[PDB]
């Protein structure tokens, strides 16, 4: 079975899973028969531009992570990598989550064998209060409002307490300097194949997620899940299944539209390089929110490299050399240029760089599953 | 204008090229300035950076020849690292002509002359970086 | 497991999510959803969730012969009620209490009498204007005293958003070499304030002062000039909630009881009895301990320097032993 | 502290003639750290070596650094000096000043003496960052150990049993005698191969310093050289090898009928078996496919040699060296469909024609049909059946076929004096000693007929005659030629389970799915796994007497140091620090030499097999990897030197 039309058989879970809540009936099964020893997923925190990464043991109230979360540009791998590591676990992963895993169970940081990837269709994610103010200033309502968020026949749509739907352009959004992250905009992944299971509504209709079983494990996930009941599957029609790949190549060619847009016409000149490096800090959160960067002691912060004075840090010894050991496994993530006090546009360098070793090499961090030909022991 | 190179020369073919070079009194401008590492394999892009950030305006790597290498193949992962250091160098706005990477053997004291004196001129018409 | 929380490191009110593994903080999450800072912060604030556990005492203490020794709470209390009610104690504090236990201190002190009281702090009491961050960048001209920059590095954020907008910076500090200096559209080293003073003359109404810490001299008159000439000013204070709890204690020795649940007091003078209701004790030896839960073991409010007022919830479990400064302050009066 | 004595070399007028000696002495004075800057005429001498000597000995210096010609040519001079002196060989630096410096600048004595200036900096800040390091010793075990027993097997295990060293020699077949056994007669002499082959394997069998373990195989290999752990797996033979005296009595009463793998699919034996009669050891196997109990070998075996409740034996055993001496299997033409080998019933291999060929074989020596076993009128050969050929992926040419065709053929015209035979090639490769005139006397004294052209097809007829459709390409002109029997020039193919064995020594296998030797010129019989060797076709196809060359010098690099005894590693090797590494394992590949395994999720870096290049430091990025005497600290120190 590559492809399935999946939902829950719990009426809560349908009712409030986005898409049918099958991966919330896939989680539910895999904690009750006890597949996994625990499942890593978002919850929505005080609203929906508040969604806070959350470990449950247990399956009783986990009807409360159902949901999509556009404005959650959150990374698993990093929390994965760093304190849940010999876990059993399953976790709900965007394209950029499964990327950042796959770099590192190829670096032994984390074990395949224990972890179960239900990855999720991604077109995009927001920054929470970058989408506030958007809603504020283009939809002319108050955020508070807004219930829930979807991107669609090329619009940001919103809906509300009231109950209605509020629609804008995405094109207008990302123009006026909005909209989806930068990163997202040239990611060139939309189904997670890097996953066990892809799951999403590209190819599905209403109350029912378009699930792409990618491995044997996603089989027995999908076969554990069916026939204890928690999730009932019908197959998509093959019109259907059509209808998602044109969608997800529409995309792919937008994606690198936008590739070609922010790295090569966009791209900063050095002199506005120059005055961005002035800005930087040297506070290292760049490095520490990256996922490809795991080591227990960092180079950068030896004596010979560390920036002594309370000034900018050489952009050479500190950019290039990260860049020189981990750009040819940059996922194009965001998450250094999510997190950077200087509003530097790291990620797009970095992305710059990646897609020139891949270019020559041929090497696509976070989807193949061996390590960058730089590693390699042969004499190629 | 006077550059300042600093070059990295593997001990067994590079360095040996070098001194081949004194030996029969071939000469070459005064400006590079030679660190010896057992092999070209022991270069990484943290050395090369470090040089350009210390003031260098040209780096030279010589190793030995793809197949010789003393160590069967340590210059392969070296061209590997070099290739990446040439795509991430004009990144930060250096020219990878400041950046020469080559390949010389203990017996071609000729060609680390006219290498030097090449490099030399190329840095020289670049100019203080 | 991840709890929101706010960094103490300074007076910037940038959230943080704390990650617990166990019932202890493990490592700190982006709280992207916060409006400060937008899961932004630096060095210090991805480095706070150790707080809570370098060099704790969780135990009361009192002097000993030489060292201090472990007692009991009822018996540390009622000896600090000693010192309080008989022969005199003048109560200081940090920015670091909640608004709630700051309203409560407010309450011990008139009640038992103590004639010296208040906030360390090096501003003045002033009619602080609230000004959310995200609207600096609105501001046509802002002139920056002190090393703003170093001081909160997410405010200095918003200054570079206000120089993109078009807003001209203005810099003044004693140094020359600072990143504030390096980075605005114009710097002045002086050495005499009637400079600084003379350059704002020219300051249009309207106009956003920032000033630091770093020159306690000339805060005076430069908000003297600010209340004159109409201008808006942006303090940068010391401890994380300075601007809370100035709001029920004045900006202040004998005989010190020093309250600091965040150990942000730098060494002061005192002669006389010690009184230390902190979270760690390792700088001095003071004749009486009382530990207290931390920053993030608490329920209440804190206020930035621009004025944001965050509410919060325990993101730790405080250790056992140990009281919220409001517990004891509540045993104070009662006992 | 670093407290460094600085020593400018004046070469006589070498350097000093161009560099201003004394100047750079001054400014090597006040460089910090520096306690005392001289200068000598000739440093490399006895009176500049005693100088060098007295200071270290009177002014308490422990880093020497001498400023003069290359490394690469007076360092071992100097770090003896030093040593002799009580100071750490590895605690003195160089600078090259002569050849770098002085006879390359002599027309800028200016620029001269300042980049002397710059690389005496350069060797101080290298050598206040020095630290004491000691070689290392290994023990090397004089036991050797040789997998396959074949010709190449043999021959490695007498030499190696000649030198004094006690050898075990495993084989996986119940005898020893490889395939050079089962041919009849050898090219180009046509010698009786048997009877060259069976008086060394019988040396083999009571030669005292071998310890023949047959029907074994190696099942796991730890360790280094010097110091291998091996585990071997002896099989049941279910006869004791002790009592069992190869009468045969138990052979002749067995009611089963199995194939016997030495006829290689064309001669049968019992479940009881010998391989042949002049197998060594002379004991029979039992195979328990095929045996159905009835114990009829048990009650007529005289010496009571049957033990059906026989168990496999596991044996340990420690070595200094190992030997593959694999040698190869015949390549399988069944999925060449358009040969039709395994459907038509005439179509034969080569190694099969050996077999028949051979007097002691299946048929007794006579060359007959399978289909109704009479002697063929007509015999068709075809080369490079499995070589030279890329749509099964077998690129290379197998290097033997060509000679045993002819020498078949010319074997089947001496049997069968009237028999026609044909042989279709595309090269005919005669380069060794003596083929050239056998090529020739297969057509002058024989009458073999030689067609130009690959087989396009081989067609059975219904009489099953065998039609062969092929260009003659010296003619220009297709051909169909029919045939009573065609037999296939099989190539040679790596042997089965030669991966497994692979992986449990480690070694590396080459494109043409041979082991890889560690320098294809200079190297031929050397792994960059130290302390193994290859012999034989292990290492390619090839013939008797190249294999024999090629066992006869593993032995020899195998003994080298068994009789050393030990081996000196320079520590200038890589070290990890567990506390930084991050079991990425990225580092362990990058060695050529295997010197990196990971153990308890941390590098480990086997002391005895690492190089000192230095490649695994410079790719780790957290820098939990190391090289002793060039860590990265005393780089960056040298680069910062050289430019400020
Ligand atoms: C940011 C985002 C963008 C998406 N974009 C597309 C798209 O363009 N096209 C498409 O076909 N599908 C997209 N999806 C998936 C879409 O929502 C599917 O309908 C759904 O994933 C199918 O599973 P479900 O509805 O049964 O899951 P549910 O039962 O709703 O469970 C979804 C699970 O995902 C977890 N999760 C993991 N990461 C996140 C995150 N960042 N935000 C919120 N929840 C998260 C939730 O906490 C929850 O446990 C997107 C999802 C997200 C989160
Ligand atoms: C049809 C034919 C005719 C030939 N005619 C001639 C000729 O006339 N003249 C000539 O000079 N050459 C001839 N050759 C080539 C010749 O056979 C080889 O050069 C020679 O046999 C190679 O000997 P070896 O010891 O390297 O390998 P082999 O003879 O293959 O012996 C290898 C030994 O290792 C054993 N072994 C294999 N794997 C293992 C294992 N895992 N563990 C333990 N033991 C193992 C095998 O069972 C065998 O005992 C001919 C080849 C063929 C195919
Ligand atoms: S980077 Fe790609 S996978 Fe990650 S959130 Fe953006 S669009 Fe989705
Ligand atoms: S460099 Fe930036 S975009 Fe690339 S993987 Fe790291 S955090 Fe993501
Ligand atoms: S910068 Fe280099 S050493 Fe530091 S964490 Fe990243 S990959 Fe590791
Ligand atoms: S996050 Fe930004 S300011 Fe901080 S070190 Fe990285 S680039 Fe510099
Ligand atoms: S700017 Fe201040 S409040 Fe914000 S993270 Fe840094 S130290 Fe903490
Ligand atoms: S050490 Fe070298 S330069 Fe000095 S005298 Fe000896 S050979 Fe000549
Ligand atoms: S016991 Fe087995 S081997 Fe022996 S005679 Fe019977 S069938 Fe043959
Ligand atoms: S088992 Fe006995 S009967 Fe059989 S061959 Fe051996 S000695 Fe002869
Ligand atoms: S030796 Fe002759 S028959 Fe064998 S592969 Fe080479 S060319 Fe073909
Ligand atoms: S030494 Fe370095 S590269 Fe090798 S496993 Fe350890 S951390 Fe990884
Ligand atoms: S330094 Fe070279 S030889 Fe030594 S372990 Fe590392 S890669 Fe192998
Ligand atoms: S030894 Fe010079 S490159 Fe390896």
């Amino acid at each position: 079975m590559k492809y399935l039309l999946a939902r829950a058989t719990d009426e809560e879970i349908q009712r409030k899973g986005e898409c049918g809540g099958a991966v919330t009936a896939i989680f539910k099964y895999m904690l009750d028969k006890e597949v996994v020893d625990a499942v890593l997923t978002l919850e929505r925190g005080y609203d929906v531009y508040d969604g806070i990464p959350v470990l449950l043991e247990d399956s009783s109230g986990i009807e409360s992570t159902c949901g999509s979360l556009h404005c959650a540009p959150t990374m698993f791998g990093d929390l994965i990598s760093r304190y849940l590591s010999d876990m059993r676990l399953a976790v709900a992963v965007k394209p950029c989550d499964a990327m950042a895993i796959r770099e590192l169970e190829k670096r032994h940081q984390i074990d395949p064998d224990k972890v179960y990837k239900i990855g999720l269709n991604c077109g995009g994610t927001l920054a929470p209060v970058s989408a506030r103010e958007m809603i504020e200033t283009f939809y002319e309502i108050d955020p508070d409002d807004v219930v829930s968020e979807e991107i669609d026949r090329g619009k940001f749509i919103v809906e509300l307490r009231d109950g209605s739907h509020r629609e804008i352009s995405i094109d207008y959004l990302e123009e006026e300097g909005f909209g989806r992250r930068e990163n997202c905009q040239r990611c060139e992944i939309m189904v997670p194949r890097n996953a066990d299971l892809a799951c999403g509504n590209w190819g599905a209709d209403d109350g029912w997620t378009f699930i792409e079983v990618n491995t044997e494990r996603g089989q027995e996930i999908i076969e554990g899940a069916r026939s204890s009941g928690y999730i009932e599957a019908r197959e998509p029609s093959e019109k259907m299944v059509k209808i998602r790949e044109k969608i997800e190549n529409a995309m792919i060619s937008m994606a690198r539209k936008f590739q070609d847009k922010y790295l090569d016409e966009e791209y900063p000149s050095l002199d506005e390089w120059d005055e961005y490096w002035k800005r930087c800090i040297n506070c290292f959160a760049c490095r520490d929110a990256c996922p490809v960067c795991f080591c227990r002691e960092c180079e950068l912060e030896k004596d010979y490299l560390l920036e002594s004075d309370e000034k900018a840090p050489d952009p050479l010894t500190f950019q290039g050399v990260r860049l020189s050991h981990m750009g040819f496994s940059c996922i194009n993530c965001g998450q250094c240029e999510d997190v950077c006090p200087m509003d530097i546009p790291i990620a797009r360098i970095y992305h710059r760089i990646q897609k020139k070793y891949r270019d020559r090499t041929g090497f696509t961090a976070g989807v193949s599953q061996e390590l960058p030909p730089m590693y390699s022991g042969e004499k190629d | 204008f006077e550059p300042k190179i600093v070059g990295f020369c593997c001990n067994w073919c590079s360095y040996g090229g070098a001194d081949t070079a004194g030996t029969a009194r071939m000469q070459y401008p005064p400006n590079v300035r030679i660190i010896r590492v057992m092999c070209s394999g022991r270069v990484n892009a943290s050395m090369i950076l470090k040089a350009f950030s210390e003031g260098a305006d040209g780096v030279f790597v010589g190793g030995c020849h793809i197949g010789d290498c003393h160590y069967d193949s340590g210059n392969y992962k070296w061209k590997r690292r070099a290739r990446f250091i040439e795509d991430i160098l004009p990144e930060f706005g250096i020219d990878k002509e400041r950046f020469r990477w080559e390949w010389i053997s203990a017996s071609e004291g000729e060609k680390f002359q006219k290498t030097m004196q090449e490099f030399y001129e190329t840095v020289k018409y670049l100019g203080p970086l | 497991m991840v709890k929101h929380t706010l960094c103490p490191s300074c007076s910037a009110g940038c959230g943080v999510n704390i990650v617990e593994m166990g019932g202890a903080p493990v490592g700190t999450y982006p709280y992207r959803r916060h409006p400060v800072n937008e899961g932004k912060t630096c060095r210090a604030g991805r480095d706070c969730y150790e707080i809570p556990l370098m060099d704790r005492v969780t135990s009361p203490g009192v002097k000993k012969s030489g060292k201090l020794s472990g007692v009991n709470w009822d018996e540390a209390l009622d000896k600090l009620t000693e010192l309080l009610s008989s022969e005199d104690i003048s109560i200081l504090t940090t920015g670091t209490l909640t608004n709630e236990e700051a309203l409560k201190l407010r309450e011990i002190i008139e009640n038992f009498n103590v004639k010296k009281s208040g906030l360390i702090t090096v501003f003045p009491e002033f009619d602080y204007p609230e000004i959310d961050i995200r609207n600096i960048r609105d501001y046509d001209n802002i002139a920056v005293i002190g090393d703003a920059i170093t001081c909160a590095p997410l405010i200095g954020r918003r200054i570079f958003h206000a120089m993109a907008a078009g807003a001209e910076v203005r810099s003044y500090d004693r140094r020359d070499e600072t990143r504030m200096a390096v980075n605005s559209g114009f710097h002045i080293t002086f050495s005499d304030e009637r400079e600084v003073l003379n350059d704002l003359q020219q300051l249009p109404g309207g106009s956003l002062i920032i000033i630091t810490p770093e020159i306690p001299e000339i805060i005076g008159p430069v908000l003297e000039f600010s209340s004159e000439n109409e201008f808006d000013v942006l303090p940068i204070f010391e401890d994380f909630n300075t601007r809370g709890v100035m709001q029920h204690l004045p900006p202040v020795f004998d005989s010190v009881w020093l309250i600091d649940p965040g150990a942000a007091a730098e060494p002061v003078d005192v002669s006389g009895k010690f009184v230390l209701q902190s979270i760690r004790t390792e700088g001095l030896t003071p004749d009486i301990f009382l530990p207290v839960a931390a920053w993030c073991e608490k329920s209440g409010s804190y206020t930035s320097t621009a004025g944001y007022t965050m509410k919060l919830e325990p993101a730790l479990q405080a250790p056992e032993g140990v009281l919220s400064d409001m517990e004891i302050f509540e045993r104070i009066l009662r006992a | 502290e670093p407290k460094i004595g600085v020593y400018v070399c004046h070469c006589g007028v070498n350097i000093g003639g161009v560099v201003d000696v004394e100047a750079v002495r001054d400014y090597a004075a006040k460089l910090p750290n520096v306690v005392i800057a001289k200068d000598y005429k000739y440093y490399c001498s006895d009176p500049g070596q005693l100088e060098i000597q007295k200071d270290i000995k009177e002014l308490g210096i422990n880093r020497v650094v001498v400023a003069a010609c290359s490394p690469r040519l007076h360092e071992p001079t100097f770090r003896r000096c030093v040593e002799e002196a009580g100071l750490n060989q590895f605690l003195f630096e160089f600078a090259n000043i002569r050849e770098h410096d002085s006879w390359v600048h002599m027309d800028n004595p200016e620029g001269a003496t300042e980049k002397a200036k710059d690389l005496v900096r350069m060797a101080v800040a290298k050598a206040r960052l020095l630290e004491p390091l000691e070689a290392s010793k290994v023990s090397v075990d004089d036991k050797a150990l040789v997998i396959g027993g074949g010709v190449a097997g043999i021959q490695a295990a007498l030499d190696l049993a000649d030198m004094g060293f006690k050898t075990y020699m495993v084989e996986k077949r119940p005898s020893i005698s490889g395939r050079m056994g089962q041919l009849d007669k050898t090219f180009p002499t046509l010698d009786c191969s048997m009877c060259i082959l069976a008086p060394k394997m019988v040396d083999v069998g009571k030669h005292d310093n071998i310890e023949l373990i047959t029907y074994a195989e190696v099942k796991e290999v730890d360790g280094y050289i010097g110091n291998f752990k091996v585990k071997i797996e002896k099989k049941p033979r279910y006869i004791d090898e002790e009592l069992c005296t190869g009468c045969g009595s138990c052979v002749e009463v067995c009611p089963i009928e199995m194939p016997n793998y030495f006829d290689e699919g064309i001669g049968m034996t019992k479940a009881v078996y010998i391989p042949f009669p002049q197998a060594v050891p002379l004991c029979a196997t039992i195979d328990k496919d095929y045996c159905i109990e009835c114990m009829l070998c048990d009650e007529v075996c005289e010496r009571g040699a049957v033990k059906h409740d026989q168990e496999p034996e596991e044996i340990e055993i420690e070595v200094g060296t190992i030997i593959v001496a694999t040698g190869y299997d015949a390549y399988d033409p069944t999925e060449k469909l358009e040969y039709g080998y395994g459907r038509h019933t005439n179509v034969i291999t080569g190694l099969e024609l050996e077999r028949m060929i051979n007097a002691s074989g299946p048929t007794d020596g006579k060359v007959l049909k399978p289909s109704d076993g009479e002697k063929p009128k007509r015999v068709a050969f075809i080369h490079c059946v499995g070589s030279r050929d890329e749509q099964i992926g077998k690129p290379y040419c197998s290097r033997v076929c060509c000679m045993y065709i002819m020498k078949n053929a010319q074997l089947i015209k001496d049997k069968m004096p009237d028999t026609e035979v044909t042989l279709y090639y595309m090269d005919i490769r005669a380069f060794g000693k003596g083929f050239e005139e056998f090529y020739k006397r297969s057509q002058e004294k024989y009458g073999i007929k030689f067609i130009r052209g690959r087989p396009a097809e081989v067609i059975e007829n219904p009489d099953l005659t065998l039609t062969v459709r092929s260009e003659d390409t010296l003619l220009g002109k297709v051909t169909e030629y029919d045939y009573d029997m065609v037999v296939l020039g099989v190539g040679l193919v790596p042997p089965e389970g030669a991966e497994t064995l692979r992986q449990t020594i480690g070694l590396s296998k080459s494109a043409d799915g041979f082991l890889m030797e560690a320098h294809p010129k200079l190297r031929p019989v050397d792994t960059l796994t130290d302390g193994v060797y290859l012999a034989g076709v292990a290492q390619g196809p090839k013939d008797i007497p190249d294999a024999v060359a090629q066992a006869s010098g593993a032995a020899a690099r195998a003994a080298i140091p068994m009789v050393k005894g030990e081996v000196e590693i320079e520590p200038i090797i890589a070290v990890t620090d567990s506390d930084v590494c991050g079991g990425c394992e990225v580092c362990i590949e990058l060695c050529p030499f295997g010197a990196i395994s990971i153990e308890e999720g941390h590098a480990n870096v086997n002391v005895a097999l690492c190089k000192g290049c230095g490649t695994c430091v410079a790719a780790c990025p957290s820098g939990a990897m190391d090289q002793q005497h060039f860590k990265t600290e005393q780089i960056m120190a040298q680069i910062e030197a050289a430019l400020n």
